[PDB]
């Protein structure tokens, strides 16, 4: 395990299951096959594949290109997602949509979306946005905005870096013979903040439930002691006074007119030191508050 | 050897005590809270976290400073563990 | 009045006896053409549930009737049937010969 | 009997014989087969097997995929429950109810229930879900409100944890040659402050005959004597001056300016100490109540 | 209103006797309480009776299943005896 | 409101027991808890009991699942015990 | 405003040990620091730390782009340690 | 004096630049700075900001370190000033 490290090793292991995420992607799932019965009038099958926790780099270099990337908001989380169409599945859609029963070989050389292209990419990304605003409101309620549209993996950089870790979920979607996919990836800091949420979903019943918790939570966690630590007064030694130092020695030391009281360093509160039923006392001046 | 000059951090702690998080959160302006340490025991000192003496306040031309009125030892260190 | 091929698609997950109902409502060649769409298994099974029909509660065929009219709320259908064959030959017909007879060994191809 | 323990294990031994709800459960057995009469215009039979104190994990593994499982509020009760509606029962109700007499094969594959299977399972819901709170009634009168339907176990989450401790109850539907089953599973959480009632039914006559019984109960424990000890003082000592300690050691102490009476440990009252009669006393100030 | 905990206590019977018999007393000797077979055994609450109740075996342990509370002329029947 | 750390623990159980079995204590000497196999374990707030929850093990690493937060009528029974 | 020119350094990671092991170094000695490989490197202000970011190499010269900023929390969370 | 179980903080620096507000303002979400340290260079060990050895980075099972190449000089010392 004595390797020399080297710049661009994104060993990132980060491994978690968001069995939330699960349960947002299969709801989502179902309202897209609903969606894309009623707007193709044909029955899909949408299949969601293992959620892909990879760095951003990694993502992109499997996407096919060219590709349409709708960039999307996650009101009010801060940041912005994408929604990622495959050629197949908008050439899928338009020849239903069109005329073409989809009997027909799917030809896909790679091209640019045309503007009719690009409507139909439109209507049926509304489709889904709806449907997984749909389905996240079970759990957070958000608004879902569409920002624009990318044919290149360069264009979006939804990430402030190549190798910051993301969150990637494929769906397989059957009609008939014809085959594609369409993914949805959300950096993982548009999540960190409802990781916990997201973790774990055993919680049906909360709505007044989950502050009764917390009010039981914070008085209950108000029976709990600390360790209040103030350092009177701060010096600044070498080590040969350290080495050389004896017992009645006077240590010169700037005088403190404020004592910081903190709890493993963690500064509390300012106040002043005195006397008091002849044991140290200190009158708070204010607490440490951001 | 080399490491005879090596800045270090010297602290000393005026007082410790035992309180919650009730009447941590209930102290107000003026307040004030006793600390273990009797008045005129000398006060620990600290580096790092750890005992390195213990060391009294003594009045040096109008000068406040610590003396150490002893240097830890092991038994010390075992018997405040 | 709509598609077959998306009838059958839109009720090929409902119960074997809800697609008896259905295809005993509508005009029998868009019964016949959805039924030719179902596989075998359903197929028969269906053919047979209408054969043996018994009778569908009027609260039930109300329900699904709503269900139905919800499902297809949708404003309009109407796939337009304009274009296909006798447009593509005649368009043919146009064409330079070596063009033409291109085209039609690509047709006789696929 | 010395082996080493392990995490998930499980071993959850809580055997109890709830009485009382077995007596629901026929109550709501009998409405549950006068209901499906009423709708189906068929005379079914019902069932009631055992009842299954299981943890909910345990449960779920055992339930076939996909089917209907419907949650359902028992107020005043914190939590919900649950209604288990099998594929085999609903493909039974939906073929008597449209036409089907039921004499063909009963084909389960393995699918949705569509919005009309929806529908019928929502119609033979109500008709259950009246039948048990009125067999509930009996007994105490809960209101059932319906909350939402999924097809899978997953989807639910009935508990805080699988390893939770859940009850079931099963019912066999025979209608002429087609049979079918469908469950009750209420978490053991639900009915711990009902778990007294639960056990035992021998009770009939008791409206006001209860108040009557608590009455009579407080009035004549009224008379039993306890065992105040009041902690003068609390010393900390090491056990190296346990062992040391000598008669005539004066033992340093925080002035008690509060005595707590308490019993077997349980804190009862603060007072104040003092001298009366020649003996000592308390003065209480405050009693101890949450 | 309180929440103290309280020894419950079930009796199965009384018996008034003098030491003789006491001193008697080995390993065998037959003892006869004041109550006969079939009665409620007595609930004592701190050793203060308020109930009379049926013993049962479950799950092999003895419990006892109250039939009944008492009443003070029931009470002072029992204790003048 | 404060962003102070904590040391919350876990405690398998209780045992109250004189210190006979103490210094008969050697390595391979069976001992036995107070909580009996299945209830959940007792999450501790600088030594703070304030909830019970499940053990589990997660990416070979001990983890608790809070179950619940105790109240005060459990918190004393537990306690006069 | 100003037009000062300031020290920026960039922290590898931190490590807390007694100088057992300083005085133990030798050439080949190995050292563990804090950091887990992967997270940024800290971004210093006259030793000030402000800021975290991934380390890149351009031009075979080592650089930094800044991935975020740091907040108090996170501040006092990485010195309580 | 073998006063010696003190704890000491060490440091590892990747790099180090000098650079005026008027780029620290310009620097802006992603932005990479470029180090004076070509790649490759042995990273300053520091204890309390205090340099005594050099050595290049290294990952010990997913751990940062360093292979330290020298240590003790002050030969050069008067020149990193």
């Amino acid at each position: 395990d004595i390797r020399p490290y080297d710049p661009n090793t994104q060993r990132r292991v980060v491994r978690e299951r968001l069995q939330a995420l699960e349960i947002i992607n299969e709801r989502f799932a179902r309202q897209f096959r609903m969606g894309l019965f009623n707007l193709l009038r044909r029955s899909p099958d949408i299949t969601v594949g293992a959620i892909r926790i990879q760095p951003y780099h990694e993502f992109a270099r499997n996407l096919p290109v060219p590709t349409n990337l709708n960039l999307i908001h996650l009101k009010p989380l801060r940041g912005t997602g994408l929604v990622v169409f495959s050629p197949s599945l908008v050439f899928i859609a338009v020849d239903n949509l069109f005329g073409g029963d989809g009997r027909f070989p799917t030809k896909v050389e790679g091209r640019e979306f045309t503007h009719t292209e690009q409507r139909v990419i439109n209507r049926m990304l509304k489709l889904a946005l709806e449907g997984y605003s749909d389905a996240w409101k079970a759990i957070n309620p958000l608004e879902v905005e569409y920002v624009r549209s990318e044919m290149q993996v360069k264009f979006t950089n939804i990430t402030t870096s190549p190798n910051d870790i993301v969150v990637n979920t494929p769906f397989h979607v059957e009609i008939g013979n014809l085959t594609g996919e369409f993914n949805i990836c959300l950096p993982f800091s548009m999540i960190e903040p409802l990781r916990e949420l997201l973790v774990n979903p055993p919680l049906e019943n909360s709505r007044h439930e989950d502050q009764n918790w917390r009010d039981n939570l914070v008085r209950q966690v108000q029976h709990s002691e600390l360790e209040l630590v103030a350092n009177f007064a701060d010096i600044p030694l070498r080590l040969s006074q350290i080495l050389k130092l004896k017992p009645g020695d006077v240590l010169p030391i700037e005088k403190p007119d404020r004592i910081i009281a903190h709890v493993d360093g963690v500064p509390v509160l300012t106040s002043q030191y005195g006397t008091v039923n002849g044991q140290y006392a200190l009158r708070v001046e204010h607490l440490i508050n951001p | 050897d080399l490491i005879m000059d090596i800045p270090v951090k010297l602290t000393v702690e005026l007082g410790r005590t035992r309180m919650t998080i009730k009447e941590l959160l209930r102290l107000t302006q003026g307040s004030v809270v006793a600390l273990d340490g009797l008045a005129g025991e000398p006060l620990d000192i600290l580096i790092n976290g750890y005992l390195i003496a213990q060391g009294e306040v003594v009045v040096v031309a109008d000068k406040y400073g610590v003396r150490i009125t002893d240097i830890i030892t092991p038994s010390e260190r075992m018997r405040r563990l | 009045f709509m598609e077959p091929q998306s009838a059958a698609d839109l009720i090929r997950d409902e119960h074997p006896q809800i697609i008896a109902t259905i295809l005993v409502h509508l005009k029998r060649s868009q019964a016949a053409d959805i039924l030719a769409l179902f596989d075998e298994r359903l197929r028969h099974d269906v053919m047979l549930r209408i054969a043996t029909f018994g009778g569908v509660q009027p609260a039930a065929l109300a329900e699904l009737t709503e269900v139905l009219n919800g499902l297809l709320d949708g404003q309009n259908l109407k796939r337009s049937k304009m274009g296909g064959v006798r447009t593509a030959a005649e368009i043919i017909n146009l064409m330079k010969t070596q063009q033409e007879e291109a085209v039609i060994t690509a047709v006789r191809e696929f």
